[PDB]
């Protein structure tokens, strides 16, 4: 029944941010705990990224709202730098809560802070270094530093790293954009005698067999994959309807006055050139005895991720119809192999028209290697794609924020205004990132942040933070970076958002 | 909702004491004998009951106060009967007591405007030596965005007009005919009020109708080719129900205004002003019933055009 | 107690309290705004977006308030808006001085009927006294930069960051019709919505503009009537199941033949009788757009309320959703309709205009739909304030020059006549200091330093504060050269209203009771 407007307004606001900031802080670095989160339904799930658990989370107010709504915004145009900007949102908001109820307005900071994120932006843009085809001779050299970057990240076997970067130098002809997200991944399960094989084309996985399955051709010529929704099984067709019994003839009348109709269908449906019937209902028992006896192929259970893949990759067309078909609407193939291996049998398509999706098979032999060891090769894949893509790129880490912090504290004491003692705290509140780094990581931040910023005093290099042998090193010789771009877009985000919440002053509401 | 009247407050109230209910009840019975007399009666009242009550509270009878009170009230009655004194009536008299009756009920801004325009529609009425009745002034209200605007018009007011305007309106000498009959109503097939499943009838019906539409506008086409034959000599007429444009154009075409959609009150002050029968037929019969107009004027605003009628005979409506 | 039921708080003492609290509450969350200043209110009531605004406008929309003396004043707020274009918490602040000033008067033991005269009078004093301080004028009204310039001082009010291009386009979009001089209309420019890139992008376009794909073949002739229609494409044939799993084919074909046929027919009766083009708003099918493709016939996808609405109120047609093909009685008077590609979207464009009349739709793009509003807002506010129906505007220094000057002059005439109507000349000349208060207070600065130092430099009337830090203190600029002017009789109306309100307000002022039931 009490309300006010102005400073509990804003204390209020800040109060509310600090609990959704709280909330999501120990997922940030690569080795963050993990999250239990459990509906009303009964079904629990772990997860340790700060986007699925912001997703799966309501807030009832305004500010916490507003927040959460600019994060989804920047993880869906961007892709990476949602609880950075968050963490910087709270650390600002903690440095203007006390020089607010001092008797200040708050008219007079946004000028300073929009000074300062622009000065910060020019001085990471006149800092940035981008090489791009300008040295390393031939591009023969290239190639091998970036896969020794990518292998540089995670201590893996010689024999993997080789692999990743053959899948993903093999994938770079037609595509276009700044993510992965087109042809995508699947892991499969399973073992071999190697640890890793490529193949170009679809991937079909275990397939259940019958009496006679060895009766369809193994290798085709030009195989023709059958885009039918409709399936071939004993519930689907029928021997016997409602008719008379009296004798034993009506039976085999029915049957056969069914059999025309069906023939008729089959031999209609199979006229137009398709023989690679992909039904996504599992066959029967004489379905396959009647597929080999007029030498055509037959399957049975097929997920929809693998017909899409199919669709996508054979240049397939959507039917709606049964019968009534054309020639145009199918698919072409040229390669159907069948290789089994351990205890599945693996089915291969290869030589699609349209080279888009290729299988990376991983398979060792275990049930735990499968689900484990998947995160690395996610993260080398984006560091591939991101060096790639990108031109501009900094070193990464803790060594840039320092910096620009130092510059700003330098800058501020050549300024005769009430404008210093808020760039000041802008500067202060820009150091998160290691210490929050160092906090993840199980160690001492108080006896790193001393000696970052005694070697920042005068140097001005890249010297960041590490993790294995717990000391500081050069982060430009670590073989880490960071493309120039997101950092920028993530601080512009961070003082729009700061801006936001300081513009609001108090809140109306309205019962009918 | 404003006020400031006695009687209206008094009407209109939520009085919680019965006993004060009956006063305000038995004070408000009492008004319709002379204008406005239910203000400043109940202090004088109070007054005297609170003296009784004081009186009462010394030692005393109230039948002796009655009979002092009464006493006092004759006394007071003849000094009224012999302090009165005549005047002779004229338009300063009249100005004056309209002009403080004004500013006893509206402001001291807007009360030199009504009060001319009162003084003026009762020398225009009164004229005779007949007591005046006031059920021949009738007071029309309109939505416009200024707020003084007055005006005293010396004929008929109507509401609706024409959905085909602009094609004449300096029309002089003009022939009003009121009826009823059942010229365009709709165009929807009707039978008696039933329906049925055959459509022959109901299309032949409609047929019949619409001949008979057909002669009806014939008959009074040719009745305003007779009793006219020029411009100068117009007709209008009065219906209640719709008109169609197809027809509206072809009796326009000669010279003859048929209007659409009137209220009642509207023909009733026509043939009460003017004086003309209200038949149920259009054929040829004698021009006794149709009532003469002087002036026919067409004022345009808002979503609806009004028809201003005056110069007409026996100037009694205000 | 006697005439009241234990709900108001009304007598002969809650006058000179409740009556004035009332409007000082209600006035009190107003006074935030006023300026270019960033003071985001979010409003919730029932779309359930959390949206922040600026202008009081839809903050005094949405808020519901109890008291007549707050309702009193809101019909002034609506009176004011449709008079003139922009004005509206001048009046409230006004009102809320004068009331403020007249409770000390009532306090001390001075009658209603003296403060009311002498506040008349102080009115007609001012109104005589206004014309009087008039500096430029409008010259040509066919140029660019004469009418960009007003238009930029009229949106600095709103947005502070981009007000160029915005004042730019809506000057281009004014002068491509028809100028002040002879007849100009309000309705006749439209804002439409593209979701697409961000502001920066904008450009002007004369016609009509709507995003509506075309599925058919673009149709560039003049016989092309336009037939719109409510949902033709709903479903004339209505289909039940029969079994669970499939029934008969022979009924399922005759069925679709049939539907085919009739939907043939229908189509061939609405293209025979005179219109090449049909306006559906319902779903598609397939057999649809055959027959539409095969027939040479344009169809439509997106639909909309407001679309139709646009094209009943501008053509005068009527939909008329019927089963069986009806007559053509939709005819219009378009003819030249064209297809552009603008942002990689279809786009229709009418052309039928004959030097009068014409209209207009300037093409707006934004990040998401809460950027617009404001937008679409300064534009409608900027339409309005370029409207005077005068060739000559007679602008006068505003931001608060004037009122100083109006004050002092309210004041030096007070002291003149005698009598005890002096009390409420000098009220209504103190009461003009609320304005420069307003805007120091809501900067960053006091104002009682802002006050005397716009007392102390010179009566000229040119000299108002500033909105940098270097105007803070001094506050000594001349808004004359910078380009800084408000409407005269935009002025002279709000004062008018706000003199109006005041004085009934001080009227009725008794006891409130109840009706009965
Ligand atoms: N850029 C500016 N410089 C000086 N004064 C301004 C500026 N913008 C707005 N004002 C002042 O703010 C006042 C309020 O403007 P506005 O909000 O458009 O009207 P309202 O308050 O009636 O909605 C105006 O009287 C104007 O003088």
């Amino acid at each position: 029944t009490d309300s006010s407007q102005g400073i509990p307004q804003l204390v209020s606001n800040i109060s509310a941010c600090q609990v959704i900031a709280e909330a999501v802080r120990t997922t940030l670095g690569p080795r963050g705990m993990d999250k239990l989160i459990v509906d009303g339904r009964g079904k629990a799930t772990i997860s340790n990224d700060g986007a699925t658990i912001l997703k799966l989370l309501d807030v009832v107010h305004p500010a916490a709202k507003t927040l959460v709504d600019i994060a989804k915004s920047q993880d869906a145009e961007v892709g990476d730098g949602t609880t950075s900007v968050t963490l910087l949102a709270a650390e600002f908001l903690k440095q203007v809560k006390p020089y607010v109820e001092e008797g200040l307005h708050p008219q007079i900071i946004i000028r300073a802070f929009r000074t300062a994120t622009q000065l910060a932006v020019n001085k990471i843009k006149e800092i940035a270094v981008t090489v791009k085809k300008a040295d390393k001779v031939e591009q023969r050299k290239l190639l091998e530093k970036c896969a020794m970057t990518a292998l540089s990240s995670k201590l893996i076997s010689q024999q993997k790293a080789f692999f990743a970067k053959m899948v993903v130098d093999a994938v770079m002809m037609l595509d276009d954009l700044l993510q992965l997200k087109m042809i995508g991944i699947k892991k499969v399960q399973g073992g071999a005698l190697e640890d890793s094989q490529l193949v170009a084309g679809v991937a079909f996985k275990k397939t259940f067999s019958y009496a006679g399955f060895e009766m369809q051709p193994k290798k085709y010529h030009n195989p023709k994959i059958a885009l039918l929704n409709v399936e071939l099984e004993l519930k689907a067709e029928k021997d016997n309807a409602e008719i008379r019994v009296h004798t034993v003839e009506d039976y085999q009348a029915i049957v056969d006055a069914e059999w025309n109709i069906l023939y008729d269908k089959l031999e209609k449906i199979h006229h137009s050139g398709a023989k690679v019937v992909l039904s996504k209902l599992p066959i029967g028992d004489v379905a396959t005895q009647y597929f080999a006896d007029r030498d055509m192929f037959c399957a049975g259970r097929v997920p929809e991720e693998d017909l899409k893949r199919t669709m996508m990759a054979c240049g397939g067309s959507i039917q709606t119809s049964v019968n009534a078909l054309s020639a145009d609407v199918l698919g072409r193939c040229q390669v159907f192999e069948e290789t089994q291996i351990g205890g599945e049998r693996y089915n291969f398509f290869t030589g699609c028209p349209k080279a888009k999706t290729c299988t990376f098979i991983l398979r060792g032999g275990a049930e735990q290697f499968m689900e484990e060891t998947e995160r690395s090769l996610h993260d080398a894949i984006m560091i591939v794609r991101r060096a790639i893509k990108n031109d501009s790129v900094v070193a990464g880490g803790g060594a840039i924020e320092m910096e620009l912090s130092k510059y700003l504290r330098d800058y501020s004491r050549t300024i005769p205004g009430k404008q210093q003692l808020l760039i000041g705290a802008y500067a202060k509140a820009l150091e998160i990132i290691p210490r929050q780094l160092c906090d993840n990581a199980g160690f001492d931040a108080t006896n790193i942040l001393n000696k970052l910023r005694a070697r920042h005093a005068q140097g001005g290099t890249w010297y960041g933070v590490d993790i294995n042998n717990e000391d500081i090193a050069d982060n430009f010789e670590a073989f880490v970076w960071e493309p120039a771009m997101v950092r920028i877009n993530a601080l512009t985000a961070a003082s729009e958002a700061a801006c936001l919440i300081v513009s609001v002053d108090e809140t109306i509401k309205n019962p009918r | 909702k404003l006020t400031k009247d006695g009687n209206v407050l008094l009407h209109e109230m939520q009085i919680q004491h019965p006993t004060a209910s009956l006063i305000a009840k038995v004070a408000t019975a009492q008004d319709d004998i002379t204008g406005d007399g239910t203000t400043s009666n109940v202090l004088i009242i109070g007054e005297l009951l609170k003296q009784a009550d004081l009186y009462i509270s010394e030692g005393l009878h109230p039948r002796i106060i009655t009979e002092g009170f009464e006493a006092a009230k004759e006394k007071a009655l003849q000094f009224l009967e012999e302090v009165k004194v005549s005047r002779e009536m004229d338009r300063e008299t009249l100005i004056d007591v309209a002009r403080t009756s004004l500013r006893t009920k509206v402001h001291a801004e807007l009360a030199d405007v009504l009060t001319e325009a009162v003084v003026d529609s009762i020398l225009a009425i009164k004229k005779q030596d007949e007591p005046i009745d006031l059920f021949m002034i009738e007071i029309m209200e309109m939505k416009h965005k200024s707020e003084t605007d007055t005006s005293l018009i010396r004929g008929l007011v109507l509401d609706h007009g024409a959905r085909h305007p602009d094609m004449k309106k300096r029309v002089e000498d003009a022939y009003i005919l009121t009826c009823n009959v059942s010229l365009e109503y709709e165009k929807t097939e009707v039978n008696s009020g039933f329906f049925y499943k055959s459509a022959e009838e109901r299309e032949k019906l409609v047929k019949a109708e619409r001949k008979f539409i057909e002669d009806r506008v014939k008959k009074i086409i040719e009745l305003k080719r007779k009793v006219c034959g020029d411009s100068d000599k117009g007709f209008v007429v009065i219906n209640q129900k719709g008109i169609d444009p197809f027809s509206l154009d072809a009796l326009s075409k000669e010279g003859i205004v048929a209007l659409r959609r009137a209220k009642r009150r509207n023909m009733e002050r026509l043939t009460l002003a003017c004086g003309g029968v209200a038949l149920n037929s259009f054929d040829d019969l004698s021009p006794d019933c149709l009532g003469h107009a002087g002036l026919v004027y067409e004022y345009t605003l808002g979503e609806e055009k009004f028809t201003f009628i005056e110069k007409c005979n026996n100037p009694r409506s205000v | 107690m006697l005439k009241e039921g234990a709900k108001h708080f009304s007598g002969l003492e809650e006058a000179v309290y409740r009556n004035i609290q009332a409007c000082k509450e209600l006035a009190q969350t107003t006074r935030t705004a006023y300026g270019p200043n960033g003071m985001n209110k979010m409003v919730i009531n029932h779309l359930e977006k959390l949206f922040v605004t600026n202008d009081a406008a839809t903050i005094l929309r949405e808020l519901e308030v109890q008291h007549p003396a707050a309702k009193m004043i809101v019909m002034a707020s609506h009176m004011q808006e449709q008079e003139v274009g922009d004005g509206t918490n001048f009046v409230l602040v006004f009102a809320g001085a004068l009331l403020e000033l007249a409770e000390e008067l009532l306090r001390i033991g001075l009658s209603v009927s003296e403060v009311i005269e002498g506040y008349e009078i102080a009115c007609r004093k001012a109104h005589e006294i206004l014309p009087n301080l008039v500096c430029c004028s409008a010259k040509n009204l066919r140029d660019i930069d004469e009418v960009s310039s007003l238009l930029r001082t009229s949106i600095m009010s709103k947005q502070y960051g981009n007000e160029v291009f915005l004042a730019k386009l809506i000057a281009q979009a004014c002068v491509s019709i028809f100028p002040d001089s002879g007849h100009f209309n309000v309705d006749n420019i439209r804002v439409c919505k593209i979701l697409g890139s961000g502001i920066s992008s904008s450009s002007v376009l004369h016609g009509m503009v709507f995003k509506k794909e075309t599925e058919g073949d673009v149709t560039s002739v003049k016989d092309a009537k336009i037939a719109v229609y409510s949902c033709p494409f709903d479903g004339m044939i209505t289909e039940t199941k029969g079994t669970v799993l499939i029934k008969t084919a022979e009924e399922l074909m005759n069925f679709s033949k049939g539907e085919e046929n009739l939907m043939d027919a229908q189509v061939k009766a609405i293209a025979d009788t005179g219109a090449n083009v049909v306006v559906t708003g319902g779903k598609v099918a397939d057999m649809a757009l055959h027959y539409a493709n095969k027939y040479n016939i344009m169809l439509v996808r997106l639909n909309s309320k407001w679309d139709l609405r646009r094209l009943c109120k501008t053509v005068g047609a009527t939909a008329l959703p019927r089963l069986t093909p009806p007559v053509l009685e939709e005819m219009g008077h378009c003819d030249s309709v064209y297809l552009s590609e603008v942002g990689d979207t279809q786009v229709v464009v009418f052309k039928h205009e004959k030097e009068d009349g014409a209209i207009s739709t300037i093409v707006l793009r934004g990040s998401t739909d809460n950027l617009m509003d404001d937008i679409e807002r300064a534009v409608d506010d900027g339409v309005n304030t370029f409207k005077v129906l005068t060739r000559d505007k007679r602008l006068v220094p505003g931001g608060g020059a004037t009122e100083i000057e109006l004050a002092k002059q309210i004041t030096s005439y007070g002291e003149t006549c005698p009598g005890l109507e002096q009390y409420a000349i000098k009220k209504f000349a103190e009461a003009f200091e609320a304005i420069p208060r307003a805007l120091a207070e809501n900067s960053g600065v006091k104002a009682n330093e802002v006050i005397s130092k716009l007392y102390a430099v010179h009566q000229e009337g040119n000299k108002n504060v500033g909105l940098d830090i270097e105007a803070e203190v001094p506050a000594v600029k001349d808004m004359l050269e910078a380009g800084i002017l408000d409407t005269y009789l935009g002025k002279y109306w709000a004062i008018k209203l706000a003199t109006n309100a005041a004085v009934t307000v001080l009227r009725v002022d008794q006891i409130i009771m109840a009706k009965p039931a």
